[PDB]
RNA sequence: CGGAGCCUCGGUUGGCCUCGGAUAGCCGGUCCCCCGCCGGGGUCCGGUGCGGAGAGCCCUUCGUCCCGGGAAACGGGGCGGCCGGAAAGGGGGCCGCCCUCUCGCCCGUCACGCACCGCACGUUCGUGGGGAACCUGGCGCUAAACCAUUCGUAGACGACC
RNA sequence: UGCGAGUGCCUAGUGGGCCACUUUUGGUAAGCAGAACUGGCGCUGCGGGAUGAACCGAACGCCGGGUUAAGGCGCCCGAU
């Protein structure tokens, strides 16, 4: 009846100063701001949910406008709770600073 | 979802540093009352700096050259613009989702204004160091609305004081209320206390 | 030498190799403050080469061991005689410090000299360090702590941890 | 005006670091920003601590500036600091925060269901008081 | 080096009283009352002794340049007390060689008209800072007398008129005309 | 002002409705006291690593069905009037209304529901913005601008009077 | 200590060089002219020095994961 995922922001790609690696995304999960605090989310899978023009099939429902790219948190990134993620398709650059769902169910509690 | 910041007592660049990254990350930031932003260093230094910036001008056609905005809100906005990548469309979107005001307009005078201690003068400056006020600097470099903003701000202050006194009377009534009805609510105060919600 | 981290006190002993001229040369010991025993032995060879007619190849280290302080829980005043190379000429200097350990006092001296004269641990040449009785100290910055009923408040407590509640709604308090 | 001073014998709460959340007693002052400290009755060895990791409390127990852990301890138990600290409101809200962080799913459900009715009763009787103010104004 | 403590006290005479509102000092005595704010100097002000005998200013952990400011506060408070219990009187002499300097006082002692200075014809106005009264002396040939409660305002106004009567583009070593502060004292000479 | 749908653009997945400020000091009451149009000051009482705490507060939604306790009764919900706003104007409070419920909230009793057979974009803001039409109704409205012509306070041509 | 060596034919291009640490001649000096040793650029991309032939690191088949060099970690811009 309510939300079941954590909110994250797609901050950018894994990059040096002048080189971009599009196969690894950077997520900023809201609330966590520490390396020792970001351990809980390792291995959790994440979704990028967007809407397009024409209908697509929907598992367990009728076709609608929504589509998803599925990925997974790989490991932490820096001292400020930034995490790295790998999506099965590299994220489009129009998703910078947009909401990414981090699910709970790949759980190890 | 809208982050409303108060500008009084902050340091210009050190606050713009926070705001720029926050806006790049998609938040809608509204910085309010920018005439109270402070800058480290004494006033004569700061106005010489701004006058050198004023002298910066395109020799062939000044109307094409750098634009020297005089309002304090516009000075802060241009600082954030310099910290953002404004030549790209992502930076332009960030600029669009940032908004800055002088004084406190009616859209936001009825909202709780936050504060950023990381960019706060009392925290980041030794007490013996001198500083300056952005409102005074803007007025002395050309701003034409220091007095009107002052009168509107004081009006807002009496209205806010009326509201605050009403709030205080209401909450004193509430505390009188709870110490009136503690006997009937005693079965819940203990279950709050045992989990640390009270006291 | 690089004054990495907290220094340590090392007793280093050494002597020339036995030659047909003399069956056994005299032993020489020295107090050396260094991050570890490798640099301690390096500094021993440096100093003993400076003083006597000895070299790494013609001598040998006999015992290199850390020296622990005999009272690490009582505060002491240390007087330090040293020698450093400025941009123009070299100078002898006497300094006062106040802490628990001799190695701590020496590393504090290194930090102080770097901060105040821009001298560097390779230019600084420590020669003497002695624990000084409280009545023989000469510098006011350490003598003013020789008050049995010492008393002072903490006037202006600057806020730290200013990024954990990054966007707070309270103006921080500085008086406690 | 200041009320809390750093002299020999004052006890102080340790906010961050290894020995965080424990009381200590100032034994001596080394320099401008470091003190020789020892908490004998609270599992803290005698050592040096910066003043910026300590925050003073309004308790003073009296002993000489170079006394041993034996005498610091005897002062501690005869001044029974361990009970006065728990009686103070400072430690009460410390343990309140600790309990609130300790809550689980079920007991936070209980808290929600309890404060729901508590707030209902308070709000109703406040409305009653407001209309009482209106009627006596009339 | 940082000095642990630097303190200094000032005694308070009995007829006058002092009240402290933070770092603002309010002093009330027979001649009136006056207030000074010290929120720019960052010290500790205590008002100790029952029947309010001593004011103690002290600073903790200060270096040279602002442990030098401790005695400045004591001197200001002493000048303040002296003003409120005795008042300040600045006696100024008008000196000239050939042209008599004409001084006329108006607005009840708050404005000074200077005429015929060095034989000029431009009439020089000076307006006296509030709470300071200028009077023409008696039993003296060319003297102004300045009456006030605050040494700051009295001396500032005296300097105003002194540097208003100034000689330009000539040898001031020989053109020794103008009005200069001859003596600085009190109203009630106790 | 008063219905079903269609196409297109997307983002989002509970709200915080506000003192002013100081920082070598603050906050909250009280008024015994003093002034002013309830406000300011004085005394006193309490908090201050802030608990009248943004480390915070509010709302918290599986639904229905019987009966009991607690809480409510002055309450819930739905029509006429009074005020509340200008810096970029308040879907708020109050007074009556014809009506209806002992239902809403907390503990219990009672059973019931597509129990879709381990599996993903689920759960909103949202009658969202925009564009076309099908529409049943009511209240109303039947304008200008430009060209052509004329003018010369204007003018290369446009423009302008 | 390390390593498989010896040997014969035919042979293209080249025969304008330039730079840097230490040595060094002329010259007041030069992004000047002339030498010695070693390494580079020319013939060479890549990380850092904002920008750059020769500077610091490191030399290159097409890729996934991990870790580093020099240089860095307020925002632009990855990292206190
Ligand atoms: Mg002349
Ligand atoms: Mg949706
Ligand atoms: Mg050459
Ligand atoms: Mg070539
Ligand atoms: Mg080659
Ligand atoms: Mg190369
Ligand atoms: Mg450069
Ligand atoms: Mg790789
Ligand atoms: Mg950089």
């Amino acid at each position: 009846s309510g939300r079941l995922w954590c909110k994250a922001i797609f901050a950018g790609y894994k990059r040096g100063l002048r080189n971009q690696r599009e196969h690894t995304a950077l997520l900023k999960i809201e609330g966590v701001y520490a390396r020792d605090e970001t351990e809980f989310y390792l291995g959790k899978r994440c979704a990028y949910v967007y809407k397009a023009k024409n209908n697509t099939v929907t598992p367990g429902g009728k076709p609608n406008k929504t589509r998803v790219i599925w990925g997974k948190v790989t490991r932490a990134h820096g001292n400020s709770g930034m995490v790295r993620a790998k999506f099965r398709s590299n994220l489009p650059a129009k998703a910078i600073g947009h909401r990414i769902r981090v699910m709970l169910y790949p759980s190890r509690i | 979802q809208v982050l409303v910041l108060d500008g009084r007592g902050h340091l210009l660049g050190r606050l713009a540093a926070i705001v720029a990254k926050q806006v790049l990350l998609g938040r809608k930031v509204v910085v309010v009352r920018c005439e109270g932003i402070n800058i480290s260093g004494n006033f004569y230094r700061n106005k010489l700096k701004y006058l050198a910036f004023l002298r910066k001008r395109m020799n062939t056609n000044p109307s094409r050259g750098p634009y020297h905005f005089r309002a304090p809100s516009r000075i802060f906005w241009r600082t954030v613009r310099g910290m953002l990548p404004h030549k790209t469309k992502r930076g332009q979107a960030a600029l669009d989702r940032l908004k800055v005001f002088d004084g406190i307009p009616p859209p936001y005078d009825k909202k709780k204004r936050m504060v950023v201690p990381a960019a706060l003068k009392v925290v980041r400056l030794k007490p013996t160091r001198k500083f300056a006020y952005l409102g005074r600097l803007a007025h002395e470099v050309g701003w034409k609305y220091q007095a009107v903003t002052a009168t509107l701000e004081e009006k807002r202050k009496e209205k806010a004081k009326i509201h605050y006194r009403k709030k205080k009377q209401l909450m004193r009534l509430r505390k009188q209320a709870e110490k009136n009805v503690e006997k009937k609510i005693s079965k819940f105060t203990d279950v709050l206390k045992t989990h640390g919600l009270l006291v | 030498m690089k004054a990495s981290g907290t220094l340590r006190e090392y007793k280093v002993v050494g002597r020339c190799l036995p030659t047909p001229k003399c069956r056994t040369p005299p032993l020489y010991r020295m107090r050396i403050f260094a991050p570890n025993h490798v640099v301690a032995k390096s500094r021993f060879w440096y100093f003993v080469s400076q003083l006597k007619k000895m070299k790494k190849s013609s001598g040998e280290i006999v015992y290199c061991g850390q020296v622990f302080e005999k009272s690490p829980l009582r505060v002491k005043n240390f007087g330090i005689w040293l020698r450093y190379d400025s941009r123009s000429g070299t100078h002898n200097m006497y300094r006062e410090y106040r802490d628990l350990t001799t190695a701590g006092a020496v590393t504090q001296c290194y930090r102080d000299m770097g901060a105040r004269h821009r001298a560097r641990a390779h230019s600084i040449q420590i020669m003497k360090v002695e624990e000084i009785a409280a009545s023989k100290c000469r510098r006011p910055a350490v003598k003013q702590f020789h008050d049995s009923k010492i008393k002072f408040p903490l006037p202006h407590r600057v806020l730290r941890r200013q990024h954990k509640p990054r966007f707070t709604t309270k103006r921080p308090n500085t008086f406690f | 005006v200041f009320r809390r001073f750093v002299e020999v014998g004052r006890v102080a709460y340790v906010s961050f670091g290894p020995h965080a959340g424990k009381l200590v007693a100032i034994v001596d002052v080394i320099d401008q920003n470091r003190a020789l400290v020892d908490g004998p009755c609270t599992r803290v060895r005698r050592q040096a601590m910066p003043f910026k990791c300590m925050q003073l409390t309004d308790f003073i127990l009296k002993f000489p500036h170079s006394a041993r852990q034996k005498y610091v301890r005897k002062a501690w138990e005869k001044a029974d600091i361990n009970t006065k600290w728990a009686a103070t409101r400072w430690a009460k809200k410390i343990e309140a925060r600790e309990r609130k962080a300790k809550m689980t799913d079920f007991d936070r459900y209980k808290v929600m269901k309890a404060k729901k009715m508590r707030n209902r009763i308070i709000k109703n009787e406040v409305k009653k008081l407001q209309r009482a103010a209106l009627l006596k104004a009339s | 080096m940082k000095t642990i403590l630097s303190n200094q006290t000032v005694d308070i005479p009995e007829n006058v009283d002092i009240s402290l509102k933070g770092r603002t000092v309010i002093v009330k005595g027979p001649r009136g009352t006056l207030r000074r704010d010290f929120n720019h100097i960052n010290v500790e002000l205590s008002l100790l002794g029952k029947k309010k005998k001593r004011l103690r200013v002290d600073k903790w952990w200060g270096n040279r340049k602002e442990l030098a400011t401790v005695r400045t506060i004591c001197s200001h408070v002493q000048n303040m007390i002296k003003g409120v219990t005795l008042g300040f009187r600045y006696k100024m002499r008008s000196v000239y060689a050939h042209f008599p300097i004409n001084v006329v006082i108006q607005e009840n002692g708050s404005l000074v008209e200077i005429r015929n200075f060095l034989g000029e014809k431009y009439i020089r106005r000076v307006r006296m800072r509030p709470g300071v009264a200028c009077s023409v002396s008696q039993a003296q040939k060319d003297e102004l007398v300045l009456e006030g409660n605050d040494i700051e305002l009295v001396s500032n106004s005296a300097a105003l008129i002194q540097q208003a009567t100034t000689v330009k583009n000539k040898d001031i070593r020989k053109f020794l005309d103008g009005i200069y502060v001859s003596e600085k004292g009190t109203v009630q000479q106790a």
